[PDB]
């Protein structure tokens, strides 16, 4: 699940 | 303090045709601003990434449903979306989603309106929902259990301080959580069906949350 | 505690103390519906409500209600549930029945938590009393009167926890936060119960069936 | 709801 992981990174 | 209401309230103030298309359009949108909300919640960003993913994938709906419900304390008979769009009772009934819509309005929106639930109370509830130790796959549920416990201990103190005249207030607030849980799941079913039938465009981030583990 | 005593809430609990695993679980559910009615009749002020509202509350609550009781009943057992019938369901029987996941949701979210906080029969009774007095339930003639008795039950329960577990300032809330789990599980069990009904290979008794009927 | 009503009454 890409998008979420990228966002939980500042 | 270990779980300050102010920083939880700050997190709330920081992010702050077919109706179902609009409701789905607002959902994907909010999803990004929910990640941003959660980051601004004490100790959340310090939990391991995996556990942070598990929490938001498990909570988004309730977390999102609560928001719009509380943003809708103002309107007579409808809900207000973050896109600046208003979905009316009749408009939601005409679209074939009147059953759930009504449940949001009577059990959440109305009960929020009745008790004049403030943004701090709303934030801590969402922070209790966020920190769901019942979430499956969590690396450390004993740390999630502790965090939630901090949140609601802070919530009692506030409720005893701000509204000391109403001794049943603290419980009353929590006792919207079985309702939010029920409404979350019913609401989630709808999404899955909107996807199956493919009648309604669903944007990438919203797609990601419905899609399997 | 004067209007809704925790001693009488317990007394209603203590008044009602008791080969396909699913078949067992249904038969148990059926036996337990008759009893639930007595239990409720012993919950202060229940009978005094309009007969139709009694019907509604129980048509709404019976699930979380039956599930709450057997979960607390199952703290003494290590990997299963004690059914009222005097039968035990191990989680392996459950898995080997297809009901593994929901049973595991009952073991994790409910039974284990009841044990890890040593939830007593009064706190059970009081949580069941809350679930019985559900103002959300659709159709009620006076939802406010139900909400007033919800207030009375949780005022008494908090007081009880304050008085008899003073070292646990957040016990009262820990009990109330077991209700999303209860509600959430209660809905999953009901979804299964409808499938067992849809599919025609599970013996369902009259009271369980009546409950499984659309309003 | 035949049974419920009967069981509640007496
Ligand atoms: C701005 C909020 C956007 C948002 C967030 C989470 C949701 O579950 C929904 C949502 C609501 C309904 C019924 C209407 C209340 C049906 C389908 C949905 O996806 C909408
Ligand atoms: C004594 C009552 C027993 C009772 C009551 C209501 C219920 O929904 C169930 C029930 C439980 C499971 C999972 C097993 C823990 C699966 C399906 C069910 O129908 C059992």
């Amino acid at each position: 699940h890409k998008i979420l992981h990228r966002l939980l990174q500042d | 303090e270990d779980m300050p209401v102010e920083r939880i309230l700050e997190a709330e103030l920081a992010v702050e045709n077919d109706p179902v298309t609009n409701i789905c359009q607002a959902a994907d949108k909010q999803l990004f601003t929910l990640v941003e909300w959660a980051k601004r919640i004490p100790h959340f960003s310090e939990l391991p990434l995996d556990d942070q993913v598990i929490l938001l994938r498990a909570g988004w709906n309730e977390l999102l449903i609560a928001s719009f419900s509380h943003r809708s304390i103002a309107v007579k008979d409808g809900i207000l979306l973050a896109t600046g769009l208003h979905v009316h009772r009749n408009s939601a009934h005409s679209a074939g989603v009147g059953a759930i819509f009504d449940r949001v309005l009577t059990e959440l929106v109305s009960k929020m309106r009745d008790m004049q639930m403030d943004k701090t109370e709303l934030g801590c509830l969402r922070a209790i929902v966020l920190f769901n130790p019942d979430s499956k796959g969590l690396s450390n549920p004993a740390e999630v259990e502790a965090l939630r416990e901090k949140v609601y201990a802070s919530l009692e103190a506030y409720c005893k301080h701000k509204y000391p005249e109403q001794p049943g207030r603290f419980a009353k607030l929590l006792l919207r959580l079985p309702a939010l849980r029920s409404i979350g799941l019913k609401c989630l079913e709808h999404l899955f069906f909107f996807k199956l039938i493919g009648d309604t465009p669903i944007d990438t981030f919203l797609m990601e949350m419905l899609e399997a583990p």
